[PDB]
């Protein structure tokens, strides 16, 4: 028999027993493994039926948005200029945060992709010959040196990891190992940063990952021109551990598990069914 | 609706203290720029970015704030932290920010002392008259003052002039003045200045007349 | 059977009426290994000083009441041996035996919900505003839920069937739980192995796992039966052991 | 270092061949076909056995 | 180094288009946003007008506009920030700020006023008194139109204890005071002298205090 | 040069693709794992553990914890009716918030067979006997004991073992059926009925509770992965 196939129906028959399957007590925290081979007559079906899709690698593997990013060719406030930083987290976007937040720990490799698109300004006039633009999107490790405007120095990325890509062609790909100083990503983190219980409570003391910076290489366009970069993240290699139930209500904060008081469910008119 | 400025107007602090701000914006913000203006020169940039840094600024300032609150603490005063501090916000109508938050360097309390200095022949030749009395070396800054003549009190014309903080002793220094004309102070005799502060019990008094030359 | 007896230390639990043990996820309690350990210096063991029974103190069971919630380590600060390890060290890494306890009547009914969840990161009842640490876990308190929700300016939201974190609290049966039914149960036993993403921490700035015991059916009886209901906690360390000796703390 | 493994297919020219080209195993494709499992952590995690036929209690 | 400082105007003959000079010079030239803020003696900060150098897009505020013209020539590499048609209301102190992420480099601030006034000379008069171990002294200035007032005390040789007064105006006319501390070593023994100079209006005068 | 030739799909994001890339972090030690207990291989491994359902959420209770009570009472006329849905275990509003509803809103498709298991919450003393049916959606819902005892039923014998199962069998004419309901893969009705009555001895209160979990079989499975429809969110949490 294969692995991750579910399990065929045997026959059964009528039965006059003192065999009790169908009584049991939940009370012992122990949830009961009746099959309908124990309450009824059943005929034996051979299941072909795979639970491939219900991995956590399957679950997990797909690239979801984590943020919008927005920089502009010449600055008119902040935000927006000509550069942009993010600090790294998954916790600004609804869809990847509620898959992750299934799991108290986790582990795995993480595959970035980028699609930057870009849109000329509105103008009087918008007629201007412009050259292929080139972004650039360099990844600040935690404690080095941040740009402080744009031509600084800090864009020559002598040690940090950068990509630059030029528009038009296939989106810009790198993968990232496993990176945190202990043995997993924590998801959740009930306590503190400081160890007289003050300063930051929950998840945000534990998670570290450094500043991501875009802007344009180019140098100027003869018009203005506003670009928008999507962070793409895909998990692989994923481990997981200690299941969480799954969030009820809509998160307010990007740093907190903070919450408005939701119903438990929706409401119907009554509790019993009525028709014939 | 709708104004935007720093909460406190006036502080006091001595080095060795703590200094927490607190500021109000009218719109909502992502960053938050932190400053400080001393009595003197143009101010300077002391926080960027809600947290990162500045050029001349030490490890021990601190900075935070997020829409329409700001805070910009200082975990340790020292001697060279006196100066008003005001925000920052780039817009689509940029608030406006504050005008500073002043704060002068706390010490002792001081109680000053009252001279008055009489009008003399080339002032009332010319068609003036001033008499003064300045109120020197105090602190704090809240003084009540009078002008009272043959008994009865007088606030026409008066002025109450305001010395910056000092670099030797951060006190203060006040001239109480009154303007008058040359036959008005040809109808009273005693003229007197009473300088009225919580130090002292009773206000400081210095009298003269005008029967003597 | 539904006899039981737990011996740990110089203290022992005897039951007579017990659903069975729930030991964490398979997982029973042990030391730390050669090979899982970043730590260099030897730790200290004191294995009958440290691991035994400490009871807690009572709360009252009403026809009103939401629920109650304790924080550990942090639950067991103030007891013993255990505690005063706690203050000398710098890590620390245990595991738990929690046995609560209820007692009433053939006459009484109620259910109550006997869940050890793992970092049990609560949100603010004023949303925006940060939130002390009091009002989160004292020494030795039983912290309240409330019916309805809570407007607490510094405390944590108390609404009993958000159960404090966002989720329904009909699905916090995933966690290591049991029932007390007061039709067939008169206690609850439930083994904790050490859950955690390092092999040993700070026993001050981390709470480890927080034990909810919530009342699904409510208590209820006649007037002329005992009214007086009450509950006890008693929880045990297992395989306690400690790195990094310096002064008392905790700062 | 052709690894040929099976392709995911139904039930009722069915292989493909993979190589390697970095050298970083966080640089590899997704690990979709391992379908091992044992929920008996979650479903069953007591101390003594409960049978299926058995009382409870 | 960012150099160098701005320019300060006094006061013209009415119906002219008057003009600022800032001479922000550490470019870096030249793509970015010269943010005029402004400043009057009641110390709020807001802003005048910005430009662009690469296309000319210029800026305005709600109380400049109409109209404050502000045109790029980067080979003078100035920044002008006055404004037509304005009123005797923007006496204040006017920085010139080039651009970074904040507010980082700032101007030093030129003051001008503007009205139609005629530039009064100071009258430095006499404050002695008519009884202790020291005296204070003075010399009141009353009567100076123009902001720019001198405070001196013996050519530079008694400057210690100088407590420098502000000139609050009342009937459009500034008054200050300038005292120094006088021991009774000195007291009446030797000549002690002060002096306002207005050099806007090209007047000296000095008075040798005695006491009456 | 080796001549190639570039067919349709080149240059595209597909965001379900297994490519390789190569690292940014170069050569870089990762920390070596250790045993956290609690290990989730498969999302099945979850959506077999027992969830407490909320029967009772008529309003106003799904703010409260009177949702999942279900109250029994004795009667004065045996067959009437306890509770009832409909089987739709990602789209009822009585199922779909549980620890199996919340995980079939991932997914568009759903097999296997089901477990319902109840747990009388009432006194020591007092003894009762229930009809817990599942109905077929052939002929519509049952109105009475009578047309429910036709269906496939259980009879629940409250005593010491507090609990009884109903499983709900796999009966449908496709292998799967669709999460969010539609009529062609309807699945059915469940419940619950009087047999005799609650009988309580004097001085015992006379309302009751039942507590009903939920869970899925050994043969349960999902297919076609998709967003779920339950979390939204308008700007970027800041
Ligand atoms: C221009 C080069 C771009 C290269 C991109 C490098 C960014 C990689 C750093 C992020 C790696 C860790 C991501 C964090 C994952 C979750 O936040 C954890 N569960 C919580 O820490």
């Amino acid at each position: 028999r294969a692995v991750g196939r579910v399990a065929d129906t045997v026959a059964s028959g009528p039965v006059n027993t003192e065999q009790i399957p169908a009584l049991t007590a939940v009370e012992t925290g122990h949830t009961s493994q009746v099959v309908p081979s124990d309450t009824m007559q059943t005929r034996h079906v051979i299941n072909y039926h795979t639970r491939s899709e219900s991995s956590i690698e399957n679950f997990m593997g797909r690239a979801a948005c984590v943020y919008i990013a927005q920089y502009a060719t010449e600055k008119v406030n902040d935000e927006l200029d000509r550069y942009t930083n993010w600090e790294i987290t998954t916790r600004q976007v609804a869809q990847l945060r509620r898959k992750l937040e299934m799991f108290t720990y986790m582990r795995f490799d993480l595959e970035i992709t980028f699609v930057i698109t870009s849109s000329q300004r509105t103008s009087t006039t918008y007629a201007s010959d412009s050259p292929p633009l080139t972004h650039q999107v360099m990844y600040v490790p935690p404690g080095g040196p941040i740009p402080k405007s744009y031509e600084d120095f800090a864009w020559q990325t002598s040690t940090n990891p950068s990509v630059f890509w030029t528009e038009g062609n296939a989106p810009p790909r790198m993968s990232i190992p496993f990176m945190s100083v202990g043995n997993a990503y924590c998801n959740f983190y009930d306590g503190w940063s400081h160890f007289s219980q003050s300063g930051v409570y929950g998840y945000t003391t534990l998670n570290n990952m450094g500043h991501l910076y875009f802007r344009h290489v180019n140098k100027s366009t003869a018009y203005p021109v506003n670009s928008v970069a999507r962070v793409y993240f895909k998990p692989k290699h994923v481990k997981a551990w200690v299941p969480r139930a799954p969030r009820l209500c809509p998160y307010l904060k990007a740093r907190n598990v903070n919450f408005n008081v939701q119903g438990v469910t929706e409401s119907r008119n009554k509790i019993t069914l009525d028709r014939s | 609706d709708i104004e935007l400025t720093q909460s406190p107007a006036i502080m006091s602090a001595s080095p060795g203290e703590k200094v927490t701000m607190t500021c109000s914006a009218s719109s909502s913000l992502r960053y938050m720029h932190w400053y400080q203006q001393k009595s003197g020169t143009s101010p300077k940039r002391w926080i960027y970015d809600t947290y990162n840094l500045a050029s001349g600024v030490p490890v021990r300032f601190s900075g935070s704030g997020s829409g329409t609150s700001y805070s910009l603490t200082i975990s340790s005063m020292e001697a060279e932290d006196a100066a008003t501090y005001y925000c920052q916000q780039w817009s689509s109508n940029p608030p406006t920010f504050g005008a500073g938050t002043k704060l002068e360097l706390k010490r002792a309390d001081a109680a000053p002392t009252v001279s008055i200095f009489p009008p003399s022949s080339e002032q009332l030749t010319s068609g003036g008259a001033s008499v003064v009395c300045f109120l020197n070396n105090f602190y704090p800054k809240d003084i009540n003052v009078k002008w009272k003549i043959d008994g009865s009190e007088r606030q026409n014309g008066v002025l109450n002039s305001w010395t910056d903080q000092d670099s030797k002793d951060s006190t203060y220094s006040m001239s109480s003045t009154l303007t008058l004309t040359k036959d008005e102070y040809e109808r009273h005799n005693s003229y007197t200045c009473e300088a009225t502060h919580k130090t002292s019990t009773s206000p400081i008094v210095k009298s003269f007349n005008r029967n003597e030359c | 059977d539904r006899v039981r007896s737990i011996t740990l230390g110089n203290s022992t639990i005897t039951t007579q009426e017990c659903a069975n043990v729930v030991v964490g996820y398979g997982v029973w309690p042990t030391y730390l290994s050669d090979h899982e350990a970043t730590a260099v210096d030897q730790p200290t063991q004191p294995d009958v000083a440290t691991c035994r029974f400490y009871t807690l103190e009572s709360v009252k069971w009403e026809s009103s009441s939401a629920g109650w919630w304790w924080k550990f380590p942090e639950a067991l600060s103030d007891m013993g041996l255990f505690g005063q390890n706690m203050q000398y060290h710098y890590l620390g890494r245990t595991g738990y035996t929690i046995h609560v306890q209820c007692n009433a009547s053939k006459f009484h009914q109620g259910c109550l919900l006997v869940v050890c969840v793992p970092e049990a990161e609560m949100g603010a009842a004023t949303t925006d505003h940060a939130f002390n640490h009091t009002k989160l876990s004292n020494i030795g308190q039983a912290m309240e839920f409330s019916a309805k929700k809570s407007t607490d300016q510094t405390g944590p939201q108390t609404a009993v069937h958000n159960a404090g974190m966002g989720v329904a609290v009909g699905n916090l049966t995933i966690f290591p739980h049991q029932w007390i039914n007061l039709r067939t149960n008169n206690s609850a036993t439930i083994v904790m192995p050490y859950i955690n993403s390092v092999p040993m921490d700070n026993m001050y700035r981390h709470y480890n796992f927080t034990l909810m015991v919530i009342p699904f059916a409510k208590l209820e009886h006649s007037p002329q039966a005992s009214t007086y209901v009450p509950i006890t906690v008693t929880v045990a360390p297992m395989c306690a052991e400690y790195n990094g000796l310096r002064l008392a703390g905790h700062q | 270092g052709a690894q040929v493994s099976t392709q995911k297919t139904g039930a009722h020219i069915i292989h493909y061949t993979n190589i390697n080209y970095y050298k970083d195993s966080a640089s590899n494709s997704l690990n979709r076909q391992d379908f091992t499992q044992d929920p008996s952590k979650f479903t069953e995690p007591v101390k003594d056995v409960m049978i299926k036929t058995l009382p409870a209690l | 180094q960012v150099q160098l400082q701005q320019s300060g105007s006094e006061l013209v003959r009415p119906g002219a288009s008057v003009k600022l000079s800032c001479r922000a010079s550490g470019y870096t030239f030249t793509t970015y946003w010269m943010h005029w803020v402004k400043q009057r003696p009641g110390q709020g900060l807001e802003w005048i007008g910005n430009i662009y150098p690469h296309s000319g897009n210029t800026n305005y505020d709600e109380r400049f506009k109409s109209k404050a013209t502000l045109t790029v020539d980067t080979s003078s590499s100035t920044a002008y920030m006055q404004l037509s048609s304005l009123t005797s209301e923007d006496s204040a102190v006017y920085y010139c700020t080039r651009d970074l992420r904040g507010f980082a480099y700032w101007g030093q601030g030129t003051t001008v006023t503007v009205s139609s006034p005629k530039t009064t000379p100071p009258s430095v008069y006499p404050l002695a008194p008519a009884a202790a171990s020291m005296v204070t002294l003075g010399c009141l200035v009353k009567g100076y139109f123009p902001e720019p007032v001198t405070v001196t005390w013996n050519s530079g040789s008694l400057s210690s204890g100088v407590h420098t007064f502000p000139a609050v105006l009342q009937s459009d006319l500034y008054t200050l005071s300038s005292s120094v501390t006088v021991p009774s070593s000195t007291w009446p023994s030797e000549t002690v002298t002060c002096n306002v100079a207005h050099p806007a209006s090209s007047t000296k005068v000095d008075k040798k205090i005695v006491p009456r | 040069g080796l001549p190639t030739m570039n067919t349709p799909g080149s240059t595209q994001f597909l965001t379900s693709d297994d490519f390789q890339s190569p690292s940014a972090m170069p050569q870089f030690d990762v920390t070596p794992e250790i045993q956290i207990p609690g290990q989730v291989r498969n999302l099945m491994e979850i959506a077999e553990v027992d969830s407490v359902v909320p029967v009772n959420n008529t309003e106003g209770h799904v703010n409260s914890m009177e949702a999942y009570r279900i109250p029994v009472r004795p009667q004065t006329s045996s067959g009437e009716q306890v509770f009832g849905f409909q089987l739709q275990p990602g789209h009822d509003s009585v199922l779909k918030h549980t620890l199996l509803g919340e995980i079939l809103n991932y997914y568009a498709n759903w097999s296997g067979s089901m477990k319902l298991t109840f747990m009388y919450c009432g006194a020591a003393m007092a003894t009762g006997k229930f009809l817990i049916a599942y109905s077929p959606p052939g002929a519509g819902v049952p109105g009475s004991r009578r047309d429910a005892m036709l269906g496939t039923h259980v009879i629940w014998d409250v005593g010491l073992q507090s609990s009884c199962v109903l499983c709900v069998p796999w009966i449908s004419q496709t292998n799967y059926r669709y999460v969010t309901s539609d009529a062609y893969t309807d699945a059915g009705y469940i419940t619950c009925w009087y047999q005799t009555s609650i009988v309580t001895p004097p001085d015992i209160p006379t309302t009751s509770t039942i507590l009903c979990f939920v869970s899925a079989c050994n043969d349960f499975s999902v297919r076609l992965l998709r967003d779920t429809p339950f979390i939204t969110q308008q700007a970027l949490f800041q």
